[PDB]
RNA sequence: CACGAGUUGUUCGGAAACUGAGCACAACGUUAUAUCGUUUUGUUAGGAAAGUGAAGGAACUGAAAAGGGGCAACAGAGAACCUGGGAUUAUAUUCCAAAAAGAAAUUGCAUGUGGG
RNA sequence: GUGGUAAUGCGGCCAGGUAACAAAUCAAUCCUCCCACGGUGAGCUUUCUUUUCACCAUAAUCCACCUUGGGCCUUUUUACCGCGUUGUUCGGAGCGGGGGCUCAAGAUUGAAAAAUGCAUUGUGAGUUCUGCGCUAAAGCAAAAACCUGGGGU
RNA sequence: AAUUGCCAACUCAGAACUGCUUACGGCGGGGAAUCCAACUGUAUAAUUAAAACAUAGGUUUG
C-alpha cells in the first residue's frame, strides 16, 4: 500500500493502519509526512 | 533518560550530531537543560542561577533552542 | 499431663475401625513415624521418604530398604552370610 | 461518639458477646505475644550483662 | 471504593496470570501484571541441589542479555559446582592417582 | 607436611584452585597483618602445551611457552606433595615482593628459571597438568 | 444377554494401565562383549518411588563401552543400596549385595533377586517387593541350576544367566491394615480402573451367569470346566479342591 | 421498521515456533473388498528413509552425524510498552506529529568510533 | 584476560543448570479501610455543633548506594553444655564472639516529572504476589528455547 | 537503670448507683427402649434414598 501510494501520488506515507470491514472490504488510513499537505493531495484527487 | 554529570560531557552530548533541539526548564530553584538525542534523553541540572543564565547565553550553534512552557 | 490412656497415635480415628485393626497399625506407624539409626555419621537421623526410600539429613544420604522399617529381619541373614563368605 | 465510649468500656458485657472467647480474642495470639515479650526480656538481659548463659539458657526454658 | 478490570485479553488467576493494583498519576487504580520469577543457578540434583554464590537468579531474556559475571566465578566449574566440591575433586584425584602409581611400581618391581 | 623451600604444592582454594606450585618461602610466625601460617608460592597460570612431530619450529615455541604467579597464600588453602623442584639460596635471595616494581621483576626472574628448567627436561609431574 | 465384564476388559479400552507418571520398564544392563568376557563398575545416583508399585528403583551410572558418553540404566534396588555406592556386574565380580553376577559363579544356598529366565531376559523372576530366589544347586555336566521360586515351584535354568545379590526392598508391605476405602481408592488410582467389585450375584441375569432369582443365590455349581467358552468362565476354574484347608498347604500351580 | 455511519497494533490474543492425554500419513501386513490393523514402555519399516560444515585449487564437490513426515493446549510452557489527552455520535496499553503529550524496550541489516 | 589468604571483584563433542511444579504455620512490600494533624471547596445553622461531607495523585524504564532473611569465609576454639523458633532442632562433619564475601526482597537519593492530573504526612486493622528451601500401600508432567562449564579448535 | 520522661492498641476482671412492659434479627427440644445395617460414601434424570449397592476385614480358585 506504501509503495502504491507512491507511485500513484508522488507523496510519502509514513504510517499506513488498515482493518477488514464487516461487509467485507479492507480499509486504510494513511498518514503523510509533514512535507506534504494532505489537503492539496485530496484536493488534486478531487475530493 | 540518562543524567549528565559535568557540563564538559554536556557540551560533547550537545555538539553530537544527532542532538536534535535543547530545552530548557526554569525551576524556582534550579535549571535543567534536556537535550533531545536519538535513542535517549539528557538532562544537566545547575544551581546557580548565574551559571545557568551564563550557559544559556552561551553559544551552542546549529542547536534548535525551546523554552520549555505550559501549554 | 497424659492426653490417651492407650490408644496413641490412633486416636485421630475416633470410634471408627476396631479396636484390633487399630492395634495392628499402630506399630507399624509408629515405627514409620520414628526416626532410625545412621551406621555412617553415628546418629539417629534415617526418615522415610516414601514406601522404601530412608533418607540422612546429615550425611546427605538415601537408602533403600523395608516399607515401615529401615531394616527388615530378613536382610541380617544376607549380610551376615556375605560377610563371612567374603571372610573365607 | 461510641467508639470513644467504648474505648472507656461502656458497651462489652456478657449480655451483649455473642461469640465464642477465642473467636473474639484468639488464645495463639495471647501466647505468641507473651512468649515474644519474655525472650526479648531475657535477650536484652543477657546484652546488657546482668545475667550470665548459664542462668540465661535456664530462664529460656522455663519461658 | 474503586473496582478494577484485566486489561491483557487473558481473564483466569493462573500462576503465570498475576497481577498487582497500582495507582496512576491521573488518579486511577489499574492492573499491571507481575512478571514471573526463577528460582536460580543451584549445584546438581544428586549432589544436593543448593543454590550457587556469587551467580544471580535471572530469567530467559536477562541471562540471554546479561554478562558472564553475573552467572558464573572466577574458579573452576565457575557456575556449576560449589567450592567444598571442587575441593574435594581436586584432593580426591591427587590422592588416587598416587595410589595407582604406588600399586603398579609394586607389581612391576614383584615382576622383575 | 614437613613445608620447606623446594617442595611442590597443589593449590586447592580460589581462582587458582587445582593449579601447581612451588614454595618459594615459608613463615609459620603469625603477625597482625597476616595473623596465620603461610608461605610464597610460585605456581603455573599456563602449562605448556602438547608438541607432536611435524610441527614448525615457531608453533613449537608458541606452545612451549609457560607462564606463572607470584603470591602469599594460607596454609590451608594448599595441599602439600613429595615432589620438589631444586631452588638455590641465591635465587631465593634474588625473589622478593615488597612493591609493584619488585614483584613484576621477581615474577620475570621466575618465569625465566621455569622455562630453563622445562627446555632441560627435569622435573616432568610439575609441568603436567592435573586432570579432575 | 449382554457382554460380561471380563471379556469386556480384553478390548482395553478404558481399562488399560494409568502410566504418564512412570519412569519406564526397570530392567538390568544389556548381555554384551564386556559382561561376558570382564566386569563393568557403576555407581548409584539416586533412588526414587515411581507410581503403582511397591519396591525403590535405582538409577545406576555407567560408561559407555565405545563411545565418549554416559549410560544411565534404571534397575529394582535391592535392600541396602544406597547413592554414592559402587556396583559390578559381569564375570569377574566380587559377591556383595548389590552385584550381578553369573548363576554358575554364585554359591549354592545363596538369595537372589532379578534373576534371568533365559540369558538376555534382562531379568523377569523374584521382582516385587520383598521376594527372592534360593539357589538350589548346580550340576557342572549339563550347566544348569535349580532355584526355589517365591510361589514354592522349582524351576531349572541355564547357569549362563544372570542375578543380583540380595532381597527386593519394600518388604512387610501387605502387612498394614488398610482400613478405608478412601486408602483403597488411592491405591488402585496409580494401577488401573478395577475397584470397587460389584457381585456377581448382585447383577442380573443379563449380565452375568450368576445374577437373577428372588433370594441372592447361584443356582448350579461355581466350579467350572477348563473347556467352558468365555462368557462361561466364572466362578473358580478348574478347581481341583475346595473349602478350608485343613492340614499342610501344597503349591498352587501347574 | 427506514436511511446513513462505525472496529486503526513492531510490543495486546493467535499463527510463525514447545510438548501432553492422544490421532494416524508413509512403509509393511491382512482382506473377494481398504472405507482394516500396527504406528512413544525411545519411538516407523526384511529396514539402502542423513543432500551439507569446513572446503581447496564461485559456484560446484563430498567427510562426519542409528532410529520417516506431521498434527493435537485463545486457562499448561512461551511472550520486547507504559502513563497523559479538551482524543469519537459510536474505537482505543491500537488514535495524538517535530516541542511527535511524550518516555522506553526489542529484532534484522548496514555505517562510523574505540578496543583488538 | 586480570585482582583478593579466602568466601569470591572486575574487564563438532561431553557434563550440569533454568524452564519445572504439594500442604500448613508465622511474617514483609503493594493495595483497601480506619484514626490523628494541617490546607482547599461545599452542607446544617429557631437552638447546639473549634462541626458534617468530599479532595489533597505520581506509570513503565533507568542511576548511585541502609535494613532483615538465608548460604558461606578468615580468626579466637565449645567439656554436654551452649544457640535458636509460635511450632515438631542445631553443634569438633565446627556452637558462640570479632572482621568480612555473596544471594533474595525491600528502603533511600536522583533522571523521567510538572511541562502532567485535580479544584499532607504520620499511626492501627485486612488482604494478595513474596519469604520462611525444597494424608501417603497417594510422594509433586514433559519439551522447545536459553545459561554455565570441561576439552579441543 | 529495681529510675525518669513520651506514646499506642484493645481485651478481661471487680464495685457503687440506677432501670425493665423480659421487648430487632439470627440461633439444638429432651429422655427410656426394640428391629436392621458396623461406620463416611453411592443409588431408579420425571411416583421407591432403604434394611439395597460399595467398603475395610475373612476365605477359596487358576
Ligand atoms: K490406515
Ligand atoms: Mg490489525
Ligand atoms: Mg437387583
Ligand atoms: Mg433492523
Ligand atoms: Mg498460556
Ligand atoms: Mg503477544
Ligand atoms: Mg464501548
Ligand atoms: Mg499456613
Ligand atoms: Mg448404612
Ligand atoms: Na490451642
Ligand atoms: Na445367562
Ligand atoms: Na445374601
Ligand atoms: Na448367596
Ligand atoms: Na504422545
Ligand atoms: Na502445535
Ligand atoms: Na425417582
Ligand atoms: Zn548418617
Amino acid at each position: 500500500i506504501k509503495k502504491a501510494m507512491r507511485k500513484l501520488y508522488q507523496v510519502k506515507a509514513v504510517k499506513v493502519n488498515t482493518l477488514i470491514r464487516p461487509d467485507g472490504l479492507k480499509k486504510a488510513y494513511i498518514r503523510l509526512s509533514a512535507a506534504h499537505d494532505a489537503l492539496d493531495t485530496a484536493n488534486k484527487i478531487g475530493l | 533518560p540518562r543524567e549528565i554529570k559535568t557540563l564538559k560531557e554536556f557540551l560533547a552530548i550537545c555538539s553530537r550530531k544527532d542532538a536534535r533541539c535543547v530545552k530548557v526548564k526554569h525551576n524556582p530553584s534550579a535549571t535543567k537543560f534536556k537535550v533531545r538525542c536519538s535513542r535517549y534523553l539528557y538532562t544537566l541540572v545547575v544551581n546557580d542561577k548565574k551559571k545557568a543564565d551564563k550557559i544559556e547565553r552561551s553559544i551552542h550553534p546549529s542547536v534548535k533552542k525551546i523554552a520549555v512552557t505550559a501549554r | 499431663a497424659k492426653r490417651t490412656v492407650k490408644m496413641g497415635v490412633m486416636g485421630r480415628y475416633g470410634t471408627r475401625y476396631g479396636a484390633n485393626p487399630r492395634k495392628r497399625a499402630k506399630k507399624l506407624e509408629v515405627s514409620q513415624h520414628a526416626k532410625h539409626f545412621c551406621s555412617f555419621c553415628g546418629k539417629f537421623a534415617f526418615r522415610r521418604k516414601a514406601v522404601g526410600i530412608w533418607r540422612c539429613d546429615g550425611c546427605s544420604k538415601t537408602v533403600a530398604g523395608g516399607a515401615y522399617t529401615l531394616s527388615t529381619p530378613n536382610n541380617s541373614t544376607v549380610r551376615s552370610t556375605v560377610r563371612r563368605l567374603r571372610e573365607l | 461518639k461510641m467508639k470513644e465510649a467504648k474505648d472507656m468500656g461502656r458497651h462489652n458485657g456478657v449480655g451483649r458477646r455473642e461469640g465464642s472467647r477465642e473467636a473474639r480474642m484468639p488464645s495463639k495470639e495471647l501466647w505468641m505475644r507473651r512468649l515474644r515479650i519474655l525472650r526479648r526480656l531475657l535477650r536484652k538481659y543477657r546484652a546488657d550483662k546482668k545475667i550470665d548463659r548459664h542462668v540465661y539458657r535456664d530462664l529460656y526454658m522455663r519461658a | 471504593c474503586p473496582r478494577v478490570q484485566y486489561r491483557r485479553r487473558m481473564h483466569y488467576a493462573t500462576r503465570g496470570n498475576r497481577m498487582k493494583m497500582v495507582r496512576t498519576p491521573g488518579n486511577k487504580l489499574v492492573m499491571q501484571k507481575r512478571a514471573k520469577r526463577s528460582q536460580g543457578i543451584h549445584t546438581p540434583w544428586v549432589l544436593g541441589h543448593k543454590r550457587l554464590g556469587g551467580t544471580k537468579a535471572l530469567r530467559h531474556i536477562d541471562a540471554r542479555l546479561a554478562s558472564r559475571h553475573e552467572k558464573s566465578v572466577s574458579r573452576a566449574y565457575g557456575g556449576v559446582l560449589s567450592h567444598d566440591q571442587v575441593r574435594d575433586r581436586v584432593v580426591r584425584a591427587f590422592l588416587v592417582e598416587e595410589q595407582r602409581i604406588v600399586k603398579q611400581a609394586l607389581k612391576e618391581h614383584s615382576k622383575m | 607436611k614437613f613445608l620447606k623451600p623446594g617442595k611442590v604444592v597443589i593449590v586447592t582454594a580460589g581462582r587458582y584452585a587445582g593449579h601447581k606450585a612451588v614454595i618459594v618461602q615459608n613463615s609459620d610466625v603469625v603477625t597482625k597483618e597476616r595473623p596465620y601460617g603461610r608461605a610464597l608460592l610460585a605456581g603455573i597460570k599456563k602449562y605448556p602445551k602438547k608438541v607432536v612431530r611435524g610441527m614448525s619450529k615457531q608453533t613449537i615455541a608458541r606452545r612451549s611457552q609457560v607462564g606463572v604467579f607470584l603470591r602469599v597464600v594460607n596454609h590451608k588453602h594448599f595441599l602439600p606433595t613429595r615432589y620438589n623442584v631444586d631452588m638455590s639460596k641465591e635465587l631465593r635471595g634474588k625473589i622478593n615482593v615488597s612493591d609493584a616494581s619488585k614483584r613484576s621483576r621477581s615474577k620475570r626472574l621466575v618465569r625465566h628459571v621455569f622455562q630453563a628448567r622445562y627446555n632441560a627436561g627435569s622435573s616432568m609431574w610439575f609441568f603436567q597438568r592435573l586432570r579432575f | 444377554g449382554k457382554t460380561v465384564l471380563s471379556c469386556r476388559k480384553g478390548n482395553g479400552s478404558v481399562y488399560q494401565v494409568h502410566g504418564h507418571k512412570r519412569l519406564g520398564p526397570a530392567k538390568l544392563r544389556i548381555l554384551d562383549y564386556a559382561e561376558r568376557h570382564g566386569y563393568m563398575r557403576g555407581v548409584v545416583k539416586s533412588i526414587e518411588h515411581e507410581a503403582g508399585r511397591g519396591a525403590a528403583l535405582a538409577r545406576v551410572e555407567f560408561r559407555h563401552p565405545y563411545k565418549f558418553r554416559r549410560v544411565k540404566e534404571l534397575m529394582v534396588a535391592p535392600e541396602g543400596m544406597f547413592t554414592g555406592q559402587s556396583v559390578f556386574c559381569g564375570q569377574k565380580a566380587p559377591l556383595a549385595i548389590g552385584n550381578v553376577l553369573p548363576l554358575g559363579q554364585i554359591t549354592e544356598g545363596c538369595i537372589v533377586c532379578n534373576v534371568e529366565a533365559k540369558p538376555g531376559d534382562r531379568g523377569t523372576l523374584a521382582r516385587a517387593s520383598g521376594d527372592y530366589c534360593i539357589i538350589i544347586s548346580h550340576n557342572h555336566e549339563t550347566g544348569r541350576t535349580r532355584l526355589k521360586l517365591p510361589s514354592g515351584q522349582k524351576k531349572s535354568v541355564p547357569s549362563t544367566s544372570r542375578a543380583m545379590i540380595g532381597i527386593i526392598s519394600g518388604g512387610g508391605r501387605i502387612e498394614k491394615p488398610v482400613l478405608k476405602a478412601g486408602n483403597s481408592f488411592y491405591r488402585f488410582r496409580g494401577k488401573r480402573n478395577c475397584w470397587p467389585k460389584v457381585r456377581g450375584v448382585a447383577r442380573n441375569p443379563v449380565e452375568h451367569p450368576h445374577g437373577g432369582g428372588n433370594h441372592q443365590h447361584i443356582g448350579h455349581p461355581s466350579t467350572v470346566s477348563r473347556h467352558s467358552p468365555p462368557g462361561q468362565k466364572v466362578g473358580l476354574i478348574a478347581a481341583r479342591r475346595t473349602g478350608r484347608i485343613r492340614g499342610g498347604k501344597a503349591v498352587k500351580g501347574a
